[PDB]
């Protein structure tokens, strides 16, 4: 099953205000996956993620999060590559 | 009212000599334990993750899990060495218990192979899944016949030990599992539904427990086109929810988002859509 990706901040976005960017990736199988949170196209090293888990239908799900500060200039995204995807999917965070 | 505790395990076998395992413990959707796979030890994620069990009990459990992981990720490879090209494959295990409202315990132990049901444990016997075929029958045959009180041990673990641990966890984690956390809300635009149309989004984030009420309103008329997202997790045990509404441009004025939550004690959150209405 293909991974579904949802991106969301923990607090209202305010330029110059510390916040948390979450990427919830779910409904995939098999478990091998590469999820990165990206800043300006570059992978973010200081990220946290939940331990792998799965739902009743056996598809897997993970939550990623990292501290961030929204900025007019900076672009944030969640990038997922999986064996069911021909190329990495990228879901960009806006608002 | 039904509450549950599950230990889950995911085994990825890449070839005859190489596999990786992962394991964790969950109280409903709340992760309470991890597994350190190298040292082979339980990771207690909260001050109260020991529940009411003694260190002797928890160390005996650790040793049980070690013996088990040994046996499993040895016998599996020994047999899958013959049927290679099956590689890479993945095994999922979900073992635990559910307490019903009357207090009756219900244990379970389900296995999946490459995301399909392989077998489960129903009474005192390993039953193969109907769908999957001779593989499930082989695994059940080896478990029901060659392996001694691993069936009996699974039985006592999921029917007596697991309910006791679950309740001890709820009690030890009293102040945490009974907590109330107030959400905050905010509005944004979503992806354009179309030319001349707007998508209104009301974000509600940081609430706990999970029951929440969120609606787009025109005064007191609930807007019937509202769509509620799935409730999504935040780090540190709160929840997030999007409520959205598509409206014609020129009919967005006057709409508000209204949020009710047990933590709010009758003081709803109300936010009015502004958009580009204000110069
Ligand atoms: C704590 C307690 C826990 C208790 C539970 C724990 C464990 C429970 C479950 C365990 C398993 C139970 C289920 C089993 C079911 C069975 O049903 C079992 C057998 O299935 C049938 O078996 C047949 C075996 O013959 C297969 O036929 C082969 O298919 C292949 C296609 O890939 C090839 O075409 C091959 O043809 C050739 C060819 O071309 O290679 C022809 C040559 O002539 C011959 N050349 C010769 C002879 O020289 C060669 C040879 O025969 C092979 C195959 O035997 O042997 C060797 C060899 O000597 O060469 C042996 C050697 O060791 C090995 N080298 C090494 C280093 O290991 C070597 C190597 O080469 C390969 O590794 C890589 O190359 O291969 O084979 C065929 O034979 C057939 O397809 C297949 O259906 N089905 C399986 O799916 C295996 C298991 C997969 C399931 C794994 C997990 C699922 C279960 C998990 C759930 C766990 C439970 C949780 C609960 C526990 C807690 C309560
Ligand atoms: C990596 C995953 C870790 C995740 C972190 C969880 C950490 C947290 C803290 C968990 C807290 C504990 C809770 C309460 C867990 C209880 C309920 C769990 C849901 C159910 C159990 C499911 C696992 C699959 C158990 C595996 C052992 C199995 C059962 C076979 C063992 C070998 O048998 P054997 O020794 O041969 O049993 C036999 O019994 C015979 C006597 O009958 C003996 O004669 C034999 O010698 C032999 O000992
Ligand atoms: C088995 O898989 C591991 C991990 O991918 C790899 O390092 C090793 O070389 C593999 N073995 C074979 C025989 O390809
Ligand atoms: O999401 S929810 O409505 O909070 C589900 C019930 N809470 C469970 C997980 C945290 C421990 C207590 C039982
Ligand atoms: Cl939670």
């Amino acid at each position: 099953r293909t991974p579904k990706i949802q991106v969301y901040s923990r607090h209202p976005a305010e330029n110059g205000k510390s916040n948390f960017l979450n990427c919830y990736v779910s409904g995939f199988h098999p478990s091998d996956i590469e999820v990165d949170l990206l800043k300006n196209g570059e992978r973010i090293e200081k990220v946290e993620h939940s331990d792998l888990s799965f739902s009743k239908d056996w598809s897997f799900y993970l939550l990623y999060y990292t501290e961030f500060t929204p900025t007019e200039k900076d672009e944030y995204a969640c990038r997922v590559n999986h064996v069911t995807l021909s190329q990495p999917k990228i879901v960009k965070w806006d608002r | 009212e039904h509450v549950s505790f599950h230990v889950i395990q995911i085994f990825s076998f890449v070839n005859q000599s190489w596999a990786r395992g992962q394991g964790s413990g969950w109280l409903d959707e709340l992760q309470t334990h991890g597994w350190d796979s190298e040292s082979g030890t339980i990771i207690f994620l909260h001050q109260w993750s020991k529940g009411q069990f003694s260190n002797e009990e928890l160390s005996d459990l650790e040793l049980l899990f070690r013996f088990y992981l040994f046996g499993l990720t040895r016998e599996i490879q020994d047999h899958a060495s013959q049927d290679y090209s099956k590689y890479p494959f993945e095994v999922q295990v979900k073992a635990g218990c559910e307490l019903h409202s009357g207090g009756s315990p219900e244990g379970f132990f389900q296995v999946a192979f490459n995301g399909l049901d392989l077998l489960s444990f129903q009474q005192t016997t390993w039953v193969p899944s109907p769908g999957c075929g001779s593989l499930a029958q082989s695994v059940c045959h080896l478990l029901n016949h060659q392996y001694e009180g691993v069936t009996e041990t699974v039985y006592n673990l999921i029917r007596s030990t697991c309910p006791r641990f679950l309740l001890g966890l709820l009690d030890a984690g009293k102040m945490y599992v009974h907590r109330q956390v107030r959400p905050e809300a905010w509005l944004s635009s979503g992806p354009s539904p179309g030319p001349g149309r707007l998508q209104l989004v009301c974000h509600v984030s940081g609430f706990y427990p999970k029951p929440v009420w969120v609606m787009w309103m025109r005064g007191e008329q609930e807007q019937q086109g509202t769509q509620l997202g799935d409730i999504l997790p935040n780090a540190n045990g709160t929840w997030y929810l999007r409520a959205t509404l598509d409206v014609a441009d020129g009919e967005a004025a006057g709409l508000s988002c209204r949020v009710k939550h047990s933590s709010l004690e009758g003081q709803d959150i109300i936010l009015y859509w502004r958009g580009s209405l204000v110069p």
